[PDB]
């Protein structure tokens, strides 16, 4: 029962370099964590 | 920034973890107002001045139109007066005096607090030992009835908005009335109670069958104590029953016949004393019930 | 009296019986009754187990029945005052000498990274909420020698059972303080009561039931 | 520059730089104590009564004399039949003046009764306070109650005591305390009694939060969006809705049968009645000052005076040319207004089929009306390019002031019960409280949502406000925030959300409680 | 002394008694001292102490309300509405009036907001209701 939600394969393996672009660093997603940490910042410069 | 962070906590929502203390919520004004009226309530000095410094307090917490914030604090002062200073018969009577001050008060909405104010009274009206010769005999018994009273009229008002709470008085007052083992004081207090509570109907359909047994199980062995103290208790306990039972409505020998029926009903001392108050529609009332 | 106390207790039955009719849903009279009145090692845990929920259900049934008096809680604060004073007095000496919604409890601490990432995913698991907290109650920890462990447990058991009892337990709680009866080795030399045998607890001084029934 | 202008036009204008009243309110407070007070207490309504009868013979007003023994015969036909028949002079008369009533009270009942009749000693208490003092003597006694089951009784029965002074002097209590079976100092103890009451009164404010309230919220279903005007009686007993079919429909609070007076209808069940006879959408409506008349106005231009009592009509005013939006009762039940499309204001009379009073000064049609607490003054409010508030004056029919500064739809209007502030709301979520004396604006508050905020109530004191939202809220706000000891305003107590219900109607109760109304839609 | 004198007087009063009384006692005991002992301290010498927590209304007593106005019902004893099927469209073991910040008023039955199967208001006065 409890096991079934910790299906996902990724939760004990480390991803190799042979395998390719396996980066977890890609940048259609690194483009949105950018945008939202400069957000913070501006907000963080208002309050401050 | 200017919003007050105790918002959130009046609000009651889940999430909050801050707890404010009584200084953020309350004005220092209602605060001393609060242990003004607490001095002037408790004093024991017997000078007039006190006594009336007393009344005052009295009647502006009665007639003040300001203390929709003071209620719980009112009702936790009234309980825990009640529950630490059981020795004291003065305390008592003052917390009685209060409680009924609080809910004769018009600005006030005291539908959640019924049953929170009536077991502080009840505990007062049928409780082994109050206070600490014949003036302590008639302190405590003024102050069962008086406590009787504020409870009859606490279930005549609340009564509606709580559901459970009328069945539950009379079923409180009825099991501690018969029982024995009680001493006068205790069975007087709870025939009291049962007739403030449950109403005409639940006297006459809940007591009258049996008190032909609780003559002889009772009456009678008091009856044979001759210490005054006895005779004044044994005509409490006979007076209380009376009323109870002249409660349901407050031509030849037709009288006496019914009379001498009720006597072979009721027994022999109640059932004589409602002969001698020779009444019709009385007996009429009492004897509708003697096939159950 | 125990006639009387019977006659009078079968009264007070019928008359409860009798009152349970007499109120409607508006706290109001209701007539129809009215007009009726005028006409003319686990079997002995099993029944340990049947005997405590019996007495537990009745209990919780009296609060919509009953009103009670306020005459005895002065009495609990002092008593537990008393008993927490003791717990913390022994406390200071064996220290020394040993150096998502529902209220699941402490230990969803343990586990509230996990009871955050199986909400989230609740379509996966198929369990019941109640029997998942009683799957992460099962398996929650309890805490050379065989019947030791549930010995111990048991043994434990019944004296937090004797706690139970603080109506009565709280004269012997704490071992007889030379101060209190100075005497008490002079004369018996074998101090022991429920203070002596909570210092035992974890000395490893039991061996068989037989032992304990000696003390 | 305004202030040059108008320094300019008022320079150019030559500026230069009875005992019936009494008895029936002691009754009635006498009722309300416990019941073993009472015993005491109707010991003194039977001296009120005869003393305050025969001053009013004596002073030569014989009908009122009269007119008090007619009234009140009923209550002592049981008791006092001689009397009654004498007092249809005789030497009952004089030795009833030589002799003062003498009645035992207890100590603590007579403080309470001193301080009951000092906190009422405007509305009729000083009658009592002079009769009790000329014409009565109190024996006080520090003895408990006197009933025919108390202690005090018991213990004087039982142990065959002798009478006192008090009991020594057509109900005697030797009767009872039988076989057979101190003075008072008023005026000083009113004086004495101010003194000692005037130690606690609360001067102040500092710290603290808002006051919390409680909330009852009554639901209507199957609607299906025809409802347009809500009502609740003074009492909270009836709720009336005007709808869109031309009909109106009154409820039961509490689902008890309502009642005619018709003897046909003889104990007739029904808990729900309509009132048809509109033939056009209606509008409003308002219960008058028990309530036993209504108004309502439709699109149709007509005013109709309904009777709680048969449930008819009983008259149609017909002065308005066109809809009619808005229709009040005035304070206090006998004058009442009305405004609508044609971008005038009339104040009306029930006693008249013409209004009394007309009132031009507005540019647009009318959406709010308000009366002053004190019946001589009323608000209103116009839209679209006039949005603006102005108060007339109903004796002379003038206007005295105007308010300006909403850029939207006003669609409620409020009067303090002080008389001395005004609320206002938009569609645009803000209120509005304005300062009447100096027609300036004090602050603004803010919070509710667009859409409209059809309705205020004003605490009994006048320091908390309700309103109630069609965005499916009821907020409570503080109109003076607590001093400070060293998108929403800060001001809002609480703030309600209900399940898809807009609210059409908030009112505040005795107590800190309010009942609210509206429509569940589903969608 | 005086604690084991009253102690001992408790004991010999134990004679009349009723086990049932003594169970509720061993139930309700823990909860009633750790009320009494937040009320004692309220109330300091009394003077209205103002650093003890307030007296506020919180959701979480009054949905421990609802459990056990919810269970009293499943008894027959009154009738509510709180039941989540009625619109579809710590645990303390001390009776109800040891805490007056968690009571609801009730409404009347017959005014109830009960809904059926399909999702209607179920109407409760029959009396009045008449067939076209």
């Amino acid at each position: 029962q409890i096991g079934a939600v910790f299906d996902d394969e990724g939760i004990t393996k480390c991803p190799r370099v042979e395998d390719g672009d396996t980066s977890i660093f890609g940048r259609e997603i690194m483009a949105e964590l950018i945008k939202r940490e400069k957000e913070a910042w501006d907000e963080e410069v208002e309050e401050e | 920034p200017g919003a007050n962070p105790a918002l959130a906590a009046l609000a009651g929502n889940d999430n909050v973890s801050f707890r404010p203390s009584v200084k953020h919520v309350i004005s220092k004004e209602l605060i001393l107002y609060f242990d003004k009226i607490q001095a002037a309530i408790l004093d024991d000095d017997p000078d007039e001045e006190k006594m009336r410094l007393r009344q005052a307090a009295l009647e502006s917490v009665r007639s003040d139109p300001g203390l929709h914030q003071l209620l719980p604090y009112f009702v936790n002062f009234i309980t825990n007066q009640v529950t630490h200073h059981l020795d004291d018969l003065f305390i008592l009577r003052q917390m009685m005096e209060l409680a009924e001050a609080v809910v004769q008060n018009p600005t006030l909405f005291i539908d959640p607090y019924a049953s929170a104010l009536a077991a502080p009274v009840l505990t007062c009206l049928m409780s082994r030992k109050l206070g600490k010769i014949d003036s302590t005999l008639r302190e405590q018994y003024s102050l069962r009835e008086l406590a009787a009273s504020l409870l009859s009229m606490i279930a005549r008002k609340y009564g509606a908005s709580n559901a459970l709470l009328r069945p539950k008085l009379t079923r409180t007052c009825l099991k501690h009335f018969l029982d024995p083992t009680r001493p006068p004081a205790v069975l007087f207090g709870a025939i009291s109670g049962v007739a403030a509570s449950g109403g005409p109907e639940a006297v006459r359909v809940l007591v009258l069958p049996n008190l032909k047994t609780f003559d002889s199980a009772v009456l009678q062995p008091l009856r044979e104590k001759a210490g005054p103290v006895a005779e004044l208790e044994y005509e409490m306990l006979v007076g209380g029953i009376v009323k109870a039972v002249q409660s349901i409505v407050g031509n030849g020998a037709d009288l006496t016949r019914e009379g001498e029926q009720v006597i072979e009903f009721l027994g022999p001392i109640v059932g004589q004393r409602i002969a001698q108050l020779r009444n019709h529609t009385l007996n009429r009332s009492i004897l509708e019930v003697r096939h159950l | 009296i125990d006639h009387r106390r019977a006659l009078f207790a079968d009264l007070f039955r019928r008359a409860d019986e009798r009152l349970n009719l007499l109120f409607d849903e508006r706290g109001e009279y209701n007539l129809s009754a009215i007009e009726s009145f005028k006409r003319p090692t686990e079997d002995a845990r099993k029944e340990l187990e049947q005997a405590r929920i019996a007495t537990e259900e009745i209990a919780k049934r009296s609060f919509h029945t009953l009103f009670y008096t306020l005459e005895h809680d002065r009495t609990a604060m002092l008593e537990q005052q008393q008993l927490e004073e003791s717990e913390k007095q022994l406390q200071a000496e064996m220290d020394k000498a040993g150096s998502s919604s529902a209220n699941l409890g402490a230990s969803s601490l343990t586990l509230k990274h996990l009871i955050a990432r199986i909400d989230q995913k609740r379509e996966r698991v198929r369990a019941s909420d109640a029997e998942l907290r009683s799957l992460m109650n099962e398996v929650r920890k309890n805490r050379e020698n065989i019947g030791q462990e549930e010995l111990y447990e048991a043994l434990e058991k019944v004296l937090s059972e004797l706690k139970a009892h603080t109506e009565y337990s709280t004269p012997f709680l704490q071992r007889v303080s030379k101060r209190e009866a100075p005497d008490y080795y002079t004369f018996i030399k074998q101090p022991m009561d429920l203070g002596t045998m909570t210092k035992k607890l974890k000395s490893l001084q039991y061996k068989s039931k037989a032992e304990f029934v000696y003390d | 520059n305004l202030n040059q202008i108008v320094t300019d036009y008022l320079k150019k204008k030559g500026f230069t730089r009875k005992y019936l009243k009494a008895f029936l309110l002691l009754k009635n407070w006498i009722d309300n104590n416990l019941d073993i007070y009472k015993f005491e207490l109707r010991k003194l309504l039977w001296p009120v009564f005869v003393y305050s009868y025969l001053e009013l013979v004596s002073q030569g007003y014989v009908d009122d004399a009269k007119h008090l023994l007619e009234t009140l015969r009923s209550h002592f036909e049981a008791v006092h039949q001689d009397q009654l028949a004498l007092l249809d002079e005789n030497h009952t008369t004089r030795l009833y003046r030589e002799n003062k009533y003498r009645i035992p009270l207890n100590q603590s009942l007579s403080g309470n009764l001193f301080h009951f009749l000092e906190r009422e000693a405007d509305n009729g208490g000083a009658t009592i306070i002079y009769i009790l003092q000329t014409h009565c003597s109190v024996e006080t006694s520090a003895r408990g109650p006197i009933e025919p089951y108390s202690f005090e009784a018991i213990y004087r029965r039982a142990r065959n005591l002798d009478l006192d002074e008090a009991d020594a002097h057509g109900v005697t209590n030797r009767d009872v305390l039988d076989t057979s079976a101190r003075a008072r100092d008023v005026v000083m103890e009113m004086q004495k009694v101010r003194e000692n009451r005037d130690r606690f009164v609360i001067e102040g404010r500092t710290g603290g939060i808002g006051i919390p309230v409680s909330a009852c919220m009554f639901t209507f279903h199957n609607t299906l969006g025809t409802v347009s005007c809500m009502d609740f009686s003074n009492d909270h007993k009836l709720v009336a809705v005007g709808t869109m079919d031309s009909y109106i429909r009154v409820w039961s609070l509490d689902g008890k049968p309502l009642k005619s007076a018709l003897e046909n209808e003889k104990n007739l069940k029904v808990n729900n009645r309509k009132l048809i006879g509109h033939s056009g959408p209606v509008y409003g409506v308002s219960f008058s000052d028990s309530s036993k008349l209504l108004l309502s106005c439709s699109a149709d231009g007509q005013i109709r005076l309904w009777s709680l009592e048969i449930w008819a009509c009983l008259c149609i005013y017909k002065a308005h040319d066109g809809p009619v939006f808005r229709v009040l009762w005035g304070p206090h039940g006998h004058y009442f207004a009305s405004a609508g499309w044609d971008k005038t204001v009339r104040v009306f009379t029930q006693d008249h089929a013409s209004a009394v009073r007309i009132m031009v000064g507005h540019d647009t049609s009318i959406s709010a009306l308000a009366w002053h607490p004190n019946g001589t003054y009323v608000f209103s409010a116009s839209d679209e390019m006039d949005k603006s508030i102005r108060m007339w004056s109903v004796i002379t029919g003038n206007c005295v002031r105007i308010f300006t500064g909403h850029t939207h739809y006003i669609t409620a209007l409020e009067c303090a019960h002080n008389g001395k502030i005004l609320a206002s709301a938009d569609t645009g979520g803000n209120i509005f409280i304005w300062d009447i004396e100096k027609g300036t604006l004090i602050k603004k508050c803010r919070g509710h949502g667009k859409g409209g905020i059809p309705s205020l109530s004003f605490s009994a004191e006048s320091n908390v406000l309700v309103s109630g939202g069609l965005d499916c809220t009821v907020r409570v706000w503080d109109i003076e925030l607590p001093a400070d000891p060293n998108q929403i305003t800060p001001d809002q107590i609480s703030a309600f959300a209900t399940k898809k219900t807009p609210v059409l109607k908030v009112r505040f109760t005795r107590m800190n409680l309010i009942v609210a109304g509206g429509c569940y839609d589903p969608e | 002394i005086n604690g084991m004198a009253l102690v001992g007087e408790e004991a010999a009063e134990q004679t009349y008694e009723d086990e049932a009384y003594k169970i509720w006692k061993q139930v309700t005991k823990k909860d009633r001292a750790l009320i009494a002992k937040e009320r004692y301290q309220l109330f300091a010498n009394n003077k209205l102490n103002v650093e003890e927590p307030a007296l506020l209304r919180t959701k979480a007593g009054m949905r421990r309300f609802l459990k056990s106005r919810r269970e009293a019902e499943a008894l027959g004893l009154i009738k509510t509405a709180y039941s989540d099927s009625s619109v579809t469209s710590a645990d303390r073991a001390v009776p109800s009036y040891y805490e007056p910040q968690t009571i609801i008023p009730d409404i009347d039955p017959k005014l109830q907001w009960v809904e059926d199967g399909e999702g209607q208001v179920i109407n409760q006065f029959e009396d009045m209701l008449q067939l076209v």
